[PDB]
């Protein structure tokens, strides 16, 4: 008898959650929500181009009420697959919300039901209810929903202003969908596209590197995936790190307001 | 430094904006001379759009020959010129340094914003036959100049359904008339010669010419950025539209549209 | 027939048309004694809309046209909508709008008198026809509701702009319920359902039996809502049982509007 029931009564929290939801709705059409006693993770392990995304929330930073029971005491977790825009559309009016309730239900079929109690001046407030269709993922499939292992990065560099990067890759994408991203321990990072009739290279410098030769570590990637990740970030993150594994993968590690986001983009072909 | 052409701008927008006014073809021909740069795009013998940026607009501008010409992909060119975004903020400029070594070499762009530097290598092509519409002020039957600002809304509401746009200019009423003839609909746009918008009116004969409207549609881009526009037709029936555009530094630049009549 | 509009009334006439273009493909026009009547109907004849602009809505209103006539005509909604397409260009540049017709004329003339002496003339073609009518009686409807359009606008906000049908129903405590409706089959791709439960105090009037519920076209309702919200007017809904039509009404001092929508059986 697995179950989940949570509530948010704090305005700032309700909005923070909503923003995070709008974000993953950008990074992936479909995602998996992992529920634990103290956390909530949004997971995308779509292997193709096997780009992965791992988002983690600390339940206590959002909910004033939180309760769940996994499949079994031993493995006290729950994995629900859902359509991202569904969760965003549900949080659509949370701007004028007094409270938010989320609860795993099974009326017509399994759903994550979200109830938004709108702000009111009387004793009776308007209520918006949304029944989000979810698919419970069986324990056997949980293995393919674990956060990717982080092989030590050849280079780990602080990322530049994301809005600026977005603009640049936005335009580069109009020229090619292949992109080379490179960086070094000297605080330099370059974005590069090369086609027969036009080449473009954007040089970022004085970026800094985290403690612990200056040849660069590079990696060829699908530009559309880099655009996706950047398009998702609504604001420049507190801590934003780019970790590259020469010719193998770029790994982004963001930490904005106690909410970490790990995006993984593998090399091409 | 054997560079046929070298140019610089503390503000790329003093170039990218004008170039966007004539961006309806993927390719354009660049013509540089001691006096400045002329970019031209053509639509197969029917339409020609030219943008001219006088050398005085640039901070650095030098040509090492009598004239230098080359063809480039305008779309890529504009994509690179706005590599840093299209919504810059006050006090946030993107500078440009253009370099074109010579025949057979790529156009090089160097842009920097906030210290970030973008390098662009845009291959050049062999120019092609560039149409010649010699709109001599001695061939001009009628000429008119309007205040661009108040024509934008109206001009964007031209029934694109009709395949043609008919222009009427005359010393008699109506003075200046644009007419369409679309799906079960005849429509007319009239501007009186004594209008506040009418800064100059010199029609000494009644002319009525037709043009395929879709050929004239792209002329809207230039209209939006201009502050003035003069309209002229000649004895052949060709249309000439000259747009006066003021850049961010108050300097003036012109865009010109020529269109053959429809028969 | 001659109708001359000025001031803000030009912009409101434009809105009425946009709002009408969201129901039917043909615009029916009847200059009546008590006002200009603009009507349209569904492509399936399941929706009916009508706006009646009282005489004082115009600066000059002359229903009768010289020559053997008593005008009743239909015009391509698209052609008429193009005239008022840009509510922006209206609000700003347009000062006067004059709609005219002669007995020996073949086209309907709409002439916008714009700033700086600019003038735009539209010659629309029309077809003489019979008065467009529908059958419905609000007075015999057992249930009705009345609330400011702004409020219903908020009631419909949670749903998707693309939602086709919606269910309106009365709950206990006199709570009004709006629920998204869909079709289809024990297949996957089950749709998310949204429900909005409104307080009783949100309605100026509510006379319906609990458990009562009807489903209708939201895309079409929104046509009347948009016009009503902007004009900040109250909206009434008169309905019966599933299968009978739902009647949506608004009433200003210079105009009347009715949208008669069908309900699933
Ligand atoms: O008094 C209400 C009664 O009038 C009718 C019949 O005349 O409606 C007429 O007037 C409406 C506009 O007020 C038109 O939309 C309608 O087409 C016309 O018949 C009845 O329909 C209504 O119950």
């Amino acid at each position: 008898h697995m179950k989940f029931r949570a509530k948010i009564v704090d305005g700032a929290c309700l909005n923070h959650f909503t923003r995070i939801s709008n974000m993953i709705a950008k990074l992936a059409k479909t995602c998996t929500l992992r529920i634990s006693p103290d956390k909530l993770n949004f997971i995308l392990c779509d292997k193709l181009g096997g780009v992965s995304m791992w988002c983690e929330l600390e339940q206590e930073n959002f909910f004033n009420e939180f309760q769940m029971e996994g499949v079994s005491a031993e493995n006290n977790e729950i994995y629900l697959e859902l359509t991202s825009e569904n969760l965003s559309r549900a949080l659509k009016t949370a701007q004028n919300a007094r409270a938010l309730k989320i609860k795993l239900t099974n009326k017509h079929f399994p759903c994550l039901t979200v109830s938004v109690e709108l702000l009111s001046m009387s004793s009776s407030s308007r209520i918006v209810t949304h029944d989000i269709p979810i698919k419970v993922i069986p324990r056997k499939l949980w293995k393919d929903l674990q956060e990717p292992v982080v092989p030590d990065p050849d280079v780990s560099i602080y990322l530049p202003v994301l809005k600026t990067m977005k603009s640049v890759v936005e335009k580069m994408k109009n020229i090619s969908n292949h992109l080379v991203i490179e960086a070094n321990l000297d605080g330099e990072l370059n974005l590069k596209i090369e086609t027969e009739l036009v080449c473009v290279t954007t040089h970022f410098k004085d970026l800094g590197n985290p403690p612990l030769v200056e040849h660069m570590a590079e990696v060829h990637i699908d530009i559309r995936k880099l655009l996706q990740f950047l398009a998702g970030q609504q604001v420049n993150p507190t801590k934003a790190l780019c970790n590259i594994v020469n010719n193998k993968m770029v790994h982004f590690d963001l930490l904005h307001e106690d909410v970490s986001l790990q995006y993984f983009i593998p090399a091409l072909s | 430094d054997q560079y046929s052409l070298v140019a610089s701008l503390d503000n790329v927008r003093n170039l990218s904006t004008i170039l966007k006014a004539i961006h309806f073809r993927e390719h354009a021909t660049c013509f540089a001379t001691k006096n400045g740069i002329k970019v031209t795009v053509e639509n197969a013998k029917c339409v020609q759009a030219n943008a001219f940026i006088q050398a005085g607009i640039f901070q650095e501008f030098k040509v090492q020959e009598e004239s230098v010409t080359f063809r480039i992909n305008l779309t890529v060119l504009l994509d690179c010129l706005s590599i840093f975004g299209s919504s810059p903020m006050p006090g946030t400029l993107t500078a440009l340094r253009m370099c074109y070594q010579g025949y057979g070499y790529p156009l090089m762009l160097f842009l920097e914003e906030g210290g970030v530097v973008t390098v662009c290598k845009i291959n050049t092509q062999e120019p092609e036959e560039t149409l010649d519409f010699d709109f001599c002020s001695t061939n001009v039957i009628n000429k008119i100049i309007l205040q661009s600002e108040g024509l934008r809304e109206a001009f964007s509401e031209l029934d694109m359904t009709s395949e043609v746009l008919q222009i009427t200019m005359s010393p008699d009423k109506p003075y200046f008339r644009l007419s369409t003839f679309g799906n079960a609909g005849s429509s007319h746009l009239d501007y009186p010669k004594d209008s506040d918008l009418m800064e100059a009116f010199h029609c000494n004969q009644t002319q009525v010419n037709r043009y395929k409207i879709s050929l004239l549609k792209p002329s809207t881009k230039a209209l939006v950025l201009s502050c003035k526009v003069s309209i002229r037709t000649d004895n052949r029936g060709f249309l000439s539209l000259q747009y006066m555009i003021r850049n961010e530094d108050g300097q003036i630049c012109f865009v010109e549209y020529y269109c053959c009549p429809d028969e | 027939m001659k109708c001359l509009v000025t001031g803000g009334n030009v912009k409101v006439l434009g809105k009425a048309v946009h709002s009408l273009s969201r129901i039917g493909d043909e615009l029916y026009l009847e200059p009546l004694e008590d006002g200009l009547s603009l009507r349209t109907v569904n492509s399936s004849r399941s929706a009916y809309a009508c706006f009646l602009f009282a005489p004082l809505f115009f600066q000059q209103y002359q229903a009768a046209t010289p020559g053997q006539d008593l005008l009743r005509c239909k015009i391509l909604m698209k052609s008429f909508l193009s005239v008022f397409r840009s509510l922006a260009m209206l609000e700003k540049t347009v000062e006067k709008c004059c709609i005219s017709l002669n007995g020996r004329s073949s086209r309907l003339v709409v002439q916008l008198h714009c700033k700086f002496g600019v003038r735009k003339t539209h010659n629309l073609s029309f077809q003489d026809c019979e008065s467009l009518q529908a059958v419905f009686d609000p007075a015999s409807c057992p249930h009705m509701l009345r609330a400011p359009a702004r409020v219903l606008g908020e009631a419909v906000l949670p749903f998707s702009p693309a939602l086709a049908e919606v269910t309106l129903g009365i709950g206990r405590g006199r709570r009004v319920i709006l629920r998204s409706y869909h079709e289809e089959a024990d297949s996957t791709a089950k749709a998310m359902v949204t429900e909005m439960c409104l307080g009783e105090e949100d309605f100026q009037q509510l006379q319906a039996q609990e458990g009562v519920a009807i489903t209708f076209c939201l895309k079409e309702f929104r046509g009347l809502l948009s016009f009503a919200e902007s004009a900040n007017l109250n909206l009434s809904i008169h309905f019966d049982a599933p299968g009978r039509p739902a009647i949506f009404t608004i009433k200003d001092s210079l105009l009347d509007g009715h949208f008669v929508l069908a309900t699933l059986s």
